[PDB]
């Protein structure tokens, strides 16, 4: 199983931890942005 | 030899199988995961049974009895230990497996809503040196076929 | 009779985690994800025939 | 309508939740207006043959 | 020679991916391993104190 | 596994520009455009027979 | 996107990031632009012959 699985990621590498940093921080950005946007909306 | 256009539908219909495959396992799984929950609780209730036996025995102030009990409880107490160890276990393992198993369903999907226009795509292009074939447009006299062989006999 | 039920026990998730890891690979080999162009299969061969 | 009553928390959650969705239908969106164009190239390639 | 060069080549390459697999494999099993042991000794320690 | 497919991106052109110069003097042999006449096969032959 | 906010280091590493897709970018755009002409004279020799 270990093998199978260590080859098959071999194959494609996942993503680089950077990719995942950047992803959840523009994710984070966006969430915020529209949180604002909604309740400044209300008012 | 066969073609590699043909290898895609049998591939994917092999994919196919292989999926339900696959989930009918992680159900079994989930089952017996069930069942050696249950088997934990059932021995978890046979201890505490016992020990309010040993509590009643110690009423009475008949203490030999209350030590043969708790003495008892033991060999179950550890049971009950190692089946929560167990299963406090084997719960992530499931987890995973079923996070993969929902990305795979989907990507199948994805790659099948792609496979007819590439046979689409084929077969057109095909028929185009086809026809092209027969009857040469003659923008250059370099071969013709069927129009011309039959137009010099 | 209590070691058997215990391995019993476990047989059933090994075979699952394996079956799992066969089909990883096996639909990353048709349509690679193309993260590198070092190989790819079945959707290469068919664009550029 | 959670942030209504000022529940910021609950529309937190929600808001949170309607990313992947925002995110799978741009996926969907990029593959089709892919596709239509491939599509109009073979009809019209089936009209002339 | 040169098609028979590339298809050698090429047939050594996945070769050389497998060999790197079962690398990995043991590493992790061999890192495994030191836990386990490093978690005995500390259960050693406990019933020492 | 960069360099592999580098080389095979050539190995192509390679093969191709060696028939084309092979079948240069392939159809240059028979029938020579006599520029000059200090050789011409199968039209000379038979011509001269 | 990074370099707003003023989140410089953010912007430095994604800058960093980029060198290396632009090297491989030049690469290949020199070997295409190499190529070229070589498929021109090939094919103007197959038109000939």
């Amino acid at each position: 199983i270990l093998e199978l699985e260590a080859e098959r990621e071999l194959l494609n590498p996942p993503p680089s931890p950077l990719d995942k940093k950047f992803e959840q921080w523009e994710e984070q950005q966006a969430v915020e942005a529209t949180l604002a946007a909604m309740k400044a909306r209300r008012s | 030899q066969e073609a590699p256009e043909d290898l895609l539908e049998r591939l994917l219909g092999e994919m196919e199988l292989e999926l339900i495959e696959l989930r009918r396992a992680l159900a079994q799984t989930i089952a017996t995961f069930k069942s050696t929950e249950r088997q934990r609780d059932a021995q978890q209730l046979i201890a505490q049974r016992w020990y309010e036996k040993a509590q009643a025995a110690l009423d009475r102030g008949n203490e030999q009895l209350a030590r043969e009990a708790l003495g008892q409880r033991q060999s179950y107490q550890s049971h009950t230990e190692a089946l929560g160890k167990s299963l406090g276990e084997q719960r992530a393992l499931v987890e995973q497996v079923r996070g993969q198993l929902q990305k795979l369903e989907r990507k199948y999907l994805e790659l099948k809503s792609q496979k007819n226009l590439y046979l689409a795509r084929l077969k057109s292009a095909i028929a185009a040196q086809k026809i092209e074939e027969i009857a040469g447009n003659l923008d250059n006299a370099s071969a013709s076929s069927l129009f011309e062989r039959i137009e010099t006999k």
